[PDB]
C-alpha cells in the first residue's frame, strides 16, 4: 500500500478531503472519458468555484489568447471579465496598468466589446446564500437600486443592483460608484454575440504515452497565414486545414497566434475536447496551448488543478506491480478527477505518470518561486531509465 | 563536463538527444527533400512534400546515400539539437552486420565533416537489451526497414547467431495497401501510403490463433473497425487488422521464402552454446516500431513454446517504450563516465584513420 520507487516514497491518503472545483461535474466526466479514449493524461488549471453555474449553463463563450484581461473571483462580477481590472482576481490587481491596457486593447481592436453586466435572481441567490460573496440586498431609497457589498482582500466595495427588463427577461443590472457617481458596470463581451465572456479551461499539461512520442509532439511557434501556407502542401491537408489555407480570417481565428506555443498533438486534442464537451461554434472552452509551453506561466496560479487519467490508473496495482492505484496516493473525486493541490504534489504525480510511461513536458517557469527546481529534465527522469542504468553499470563493470 | 550526444539513425526515423536523458529530444523522418523544379530534412521535407522529391538515405538499416546522410546529421546537430558538434562526443547507432566500410565512412564524416571530439558506434539491438537493464538475452529488433535477431551474452553480441530478415514496417504498410484492394479500396501514392501506415499503427493487431481469427472475421463483423480518412470518408477494416502483422510470422504472405520471426528467434538461440540457451529463452526482448502490435508478445510466447523443449522457461519482454529502446540504451551507455575509455578520440583518428573504429 506504499508507493516506493528509488527516492520517491508516497504514503496512502489518510482522511480524503472534499475540494471544491469550478469545473462543472459533467465536464469533469467528459474529460475523464477523453483521457481514457485518447490514452493521455490531461491536466487543467483552476477555475473558481463561482464560475461553475456560468460555465454549466452553456450560455457564454470564454476568453481566448486575444483577451488577456483576467476574470474576477469576487463580487457581483464573479466569473465575468471586468473592463476595469481593479475588479478582477488578485493577479490582475497586482499589475493594474498592464491588465487595464489588455482589457481596453481587446475591445478597441474588435476582439471583444464592452457589455453591461446583468445578473438574474438565481445568480443573486447563489452569490448571497450559497457562496456569501455578496451581502444581502438593502433597498437604497435614494436611487431605487438595491445595495450590496463585497470584499476583494482587506477592502469592502459597494455595488447597486437595478431591476431591468431586457429581451423580455427580468434581470438586475450591476452598477458601481465611478468617482463618486453611479455608473453601469462593464464586462468584456464576445465580439460576435456581444454577451459577457466567462473564464476558459486552461490546459496545464497533456502527458502522452512514450510509445506514441513523435513529430506531433514538437512544440511550434505561431506562424502567419502566409508562412503557414508556404510550409504546407494543400493536397495533404484535411478539409479543416484546407479551409484555413483558403481563408485568412479562419486561420487567424482558429490557428496561428490564437493558439500560442502548441504541438500538433495538442491542436488535435483541443478539438477532441471541445467536440466532446459539446462546445463548438464559438462556445469552445479550450482555446490555446498548454501552460507547459507558456513563457509567462505563473506556478502559483496553476493549483488546484484537475487531472484526468486513463482508467487503468484506478485499477488494483494500476501504477505497476506492487505500486497500487492512483486514488490511494492522490485525491480522486466522484467524476474521476485527480485533484492536485500544490507544486510538490504535481511533481510527485508527474513522476508517478512518467514511471508508468506517460511523458512530461517541463516548463522552466514552473520552477520560478519554488524552494527547489522540481521541474527539470534530470529530476524527472524515468525510474526505469535510472534502474536499467544502475543494472547495466553493475553488470558491465562500469 | 560536456554532455555526449546520442543519434539512432533509423531507416524511417532519426531519434536524437543527449546522453543522460530518458528520451530523445528529436524524432523526425529520415528523409531529404529536393525541389522538383535548396534541401529540406525531416519534418519540413514531409510538410513541403507536394513540391519535393523525397529520398531515404538509409535502406534496411544501412546508410546508402552519404551526401544525404550528411544533410541529416547537419540538420540533427544544428537545427534539431542546436548544438556545436565539435564540443560533444557523439554515439551513433548501427544495424547488426553493418559493413566495415560503412562504419569507417561514418567515422570519417563525424571527425572530418563535423569535427566531433570523440565518437562511438553501437549495435542497435545491444542498446535495446541495455535499456531493459540486461546484458544477456536475445533481441528481436524490428523497425521500418529491417528486422534482426541478436543473441547477446554479458554485453557482447554473438555474431555467428545474428539473423537478418529484410521484412519490416514499410513492407507491412505496402502489404496492407495491397490487401486493402481486396475490399475495393485503392491506396497507391506516397501520401496514401502514409494514411495506410496510420491505419496499421492504430488498428492492426497480432492474432493469438490466426486460423481461428480468420474464421471469426469470416462469419461475423465483431472484429471490424471504422477509420476516418483525412477527407471525412469513413472506411471499414476487417481481417486486414491481423493479416497485415501475420506476415512477420508467415513471410510467404508477401512472397518471401524466409522463416517467421518466431522461427528465426528459435534458430538463433539454437546456434548458441547449450549452457547459455536457458538465459536467452528467459530474456527475449522486443524492440522497434514493428514490435508495437497488440498481441505480438503473447503470440511469440506461444510460438517459441511450441518450438522449445518443454522444460524451458520462455519469457518475452516488451516494454511500452520499446520503439525508443535503442535510443535509451545509447543514452545509458554514453552517460556512464566510466565508459569514456572505449570512445575513439579525434587525436586517435588523426593518427590511425577510419580503421580505428573496428
Ligand atoms: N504503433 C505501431 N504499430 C505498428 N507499427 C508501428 C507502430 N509505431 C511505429 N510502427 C512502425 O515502425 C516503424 C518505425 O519504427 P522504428 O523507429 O523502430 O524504425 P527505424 O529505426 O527507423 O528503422 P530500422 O531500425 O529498421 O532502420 C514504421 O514502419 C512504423 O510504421
Ligand atoms: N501555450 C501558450 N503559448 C503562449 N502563451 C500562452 C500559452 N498558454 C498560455 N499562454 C498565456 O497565458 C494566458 C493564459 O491565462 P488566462 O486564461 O488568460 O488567465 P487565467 O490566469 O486562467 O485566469 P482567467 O481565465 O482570466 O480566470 C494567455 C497567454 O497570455
Ligand atoms: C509520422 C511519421 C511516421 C513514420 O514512421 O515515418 C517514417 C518515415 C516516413 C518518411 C515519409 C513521410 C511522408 C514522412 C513523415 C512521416 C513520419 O516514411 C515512413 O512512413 C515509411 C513509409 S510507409 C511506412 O510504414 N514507413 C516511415
Ligand atoms: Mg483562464
Ligand atoms: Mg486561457
Ligand atoms: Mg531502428
Amino acid at each position: 500500500k506504499t508507493y516506493q520507487s528509488r527516492d520517491l516514497v508516497l504514503e496512502p491518503i489518510q482522511h480524503p478531503k472534499s475540494i471544491e472545483l469550478g469545473m462543472p461535474e459533467v465536464d469533469q466526466s467528459v474529460l475523464a472519458e477523453v483521457a481514457e479514449r485518447e490514452n493521455v493524461i490531461i491536466g487543467v488549471r483552476p477555475v473558481d468555484e463561482k464560475s461553475k453555474s456560468l460555465i454549466a449553463s452553456k450560455m457564454y463563450s470564454s476568453k481566448g489568447l486575444f483577451v488577456k484581461a483576467k476574470s474576477s473571483d469576487w463580487g457581483p462580477m464573479s466569473g465575468f471579465i471586468p473592463v476595469d481590472q481593479s475588479f478582477a482576481k488578485a493577479s490582475a490587481r497586482r499589475d493594474l496598468e498592464k491588465f487595464n491596457e489588455y482589457a481596453e486593447q481587446s475591445i478597441l481592436s474588435g476582439n471583444a466589446v464592452s457589455a453591461n453586466l446583468y445578473l438574474n435572481q438565481v445568480r443573486i441567490e447563489e452569490l448571497v446564500s450559497k457562496y456569501e460573496s455578496l451581502t444581502p440586498l438593502e433597498l437604497d431609497v435614494d436611487s431605487g437600486m438595491y445595495k450590496t457589498t463585497a470584499t476583494n482582500g482587506d477592502q469592502t466595495i459597494p455595488f447597486f443592483l437595478n431591476k431591468v427588463t431586457v429581451d423580455d427577461k427580468e434581470l438586475w443590472q450591476v452598477h458601481y460608484l465611478r468617482e463618486g457617481e453611479l455608473a453601469p458596470f462593464k464586462v468584456i463581451g464576445d465580439p460576435v454575440s456581444k454577451q459577457p465572456m466567462t473564464a476558459d479551461y486552461d490546459l496545464l499539461t497533456v502527458m502522452y504515452t512514450y510509445g506514441d512520442l513523435g513529430p506531433q509532439d514538437k512544440v511550434k511557434q505561431p506562424l502567419t497565414w502566409e508562412q503557414w501556407k508556404e510550409s504546407v502542401t494543400y493536397e495533404d491537408l484535411s478539409p479543416k486545414y484546407k479551409a484555413r489555407y483558403d481563408n485568412q480570417a479562419l486561420y487567424e481565428k482558429q490557428d496561428g497566434a490564437s493558439l500560442g506555443m502548441v504541438s500538433d498533438r495538442l491542436k488535435e486534442l483541443k478539438d477532441v475536447i471541445n467536440t466532446s464537451l459539446g462546445r463548438t461554434d464559438g462556445l469552445e472552452m479550450v482555446h490555446h496551448g498548454a501552460d507547459d509551453a507558456n513563457p509567462y506561466a505563473v506556478m502559483a496560479d496553476n493549483f488546484p488543478a484537475t487531472f484526468f487519467v486513463p482508467k487503468h490508473f484506478f485499477d488494483d496495482d494500476g501504477l505497476g506491480e506492487g505500486k497500487g492505484s492512483i486514488q490511494t496516493y492522490f485525491n480522486v473525486n466522484e467524476q474521476g478527477a485527480v485533484v492536485i493541490q500544490n507544486p510538490q504534489e504535481f511533481s510527485n504525480f508527474q513522476q508517478v505518470a512518467i514511471n508508468a510511461s506517460y511523458r512530461a513536458s517541463l516548463n522552466d517557469k514552473w520552477n520560478s518561486g519554488l524552494d527547489s527546481p522540481l521541474f527539470t529534465t534530470k529530476r524527472k527522469l524515468s525510474h526505469d531509465y535510472l534502474d536499467a542504468r544502475d543494472e547495466v553499470a553493475k553488470k558491465l563493470g562500469l | 563536463e560536456t554532455t555526449a550526444l546520442v543519434c539512432d539513425n533509423g531507416s524511417g526515423l532519426v531519434k536524437a538527444g543527449f546522453a543522460g536523458d530518458d528520451a530523445p529530444r528529436a524524432v523526425f523522418p529520415s528523409i531529404v527533400g529536393r525541389p522538383r523544379h535548396d534541401s529540406y530534412v525531416g519534418d519540413e521535407a514531409q510538410s513541403k512534400r507536394g513540391i519535393l522529391t523525397l529520398k531515404y538515405p538509409i535502406e534496411h538499416g544501412i546508410i546508402t546515400n552519404w551526401d544525404d546522410m550528411e544533410k541529416i546529421w547537419h540538420h540533427t546537430f544544428y537545427n534539431e539539437l542546436r548544438v556545436a558538434p565539435e564540443e560533444h562526443p557523439t554515439l551513433l547507432t548501427e544495424a547488426p552486420l553493418n559493413p566495415k566500410a560503412n562504419r569507417e565512412k561514418m567515422t570519417q564524416i563525424m571527425f572530418e565533416t563535423f569535427n566531433v571530439p570523440a565518437m562511438y558506434v553501437a549495435i542497435q539491438a545491444v542498446l535495446s537489451l541495455y535499456a531493459s537493464g540486461r546484458t544477456t538475452g536475445i533481441v528481436l529488433d524490428s523497425g521500418d526497414g529491417v528486422t534482426h535477431n541478436v543473441p547477446i551474452y554479458e554485453g557482447y553480441a554473438l555474431p555467428h547467431a545474428i539473423m537478418r530478415l529484410d521484412l519490416a514496417g514499410r513492407d507491412l504498410t505496402d502489404y496492407l495497401m495491397k490487401i486493402l484492394t481486396e475490399r475495393g479500396y485503392s491506396f497507391v501514392t506516397t501520401a496514401e501510403r502514409e494514411i495506410v501506415r496510420d491505419i496499421k499503427e492504430k488498428l492492426c493487431y497480432v492474432a493469438l490463433d490466426f486460423e481461428n481469427e480468420m474464421a471469426t472475421a469470416a462469419s461475423s463483423s465483431s472484429l471490424e473497425k471504422s477509420y476516418e480518412l483525412p477527407d471525412g470518408q469513413v472506411i471499414t477494416i476487417g481481417n486486414e487488422r491481423f493479416r497485415c502483422p501475420e506476415t512477420l510470422f508467415q513471410p510467404s504472405f508477401i512472397g518471401m521464402e524466409s522463416a517467421g520471426i518466431h522461427e528465426t528467434t528459435y534458430n538463433s538461440i539454437m546456434k548458441c552454446d547449450i549452457d547459455i540457451r536457458k538465459d536467452l529463452y528467459a530474456n527475449n526482448v522486443m524492440s522497434g516500431g514493428t514490435t508495437m502490435y497488440p498481441g505480438i508478445a503473447d503470440r511469440m510466447q506461444k510460438e517459441i513454446t511450441a518450438l522449445a523443449p518443454s522444460t524451458m522457461k520462455i519469457k518475452i519482454i516488451a516494454p511500452p517504450e520499446r520503439k525508443y529502446s535503442v535510443w535509451i540504451g545509447g543514452s545509458i551507455l554514453a552517460s556512464l563516465s566510466t565508459f569514456q575509455q572505449m570512445w575513439i578520440t579525434k587525436q586517435e583518428y588523426d593518427e590511425a584513420g577510419p580503421s580505428i573504429v573496428h
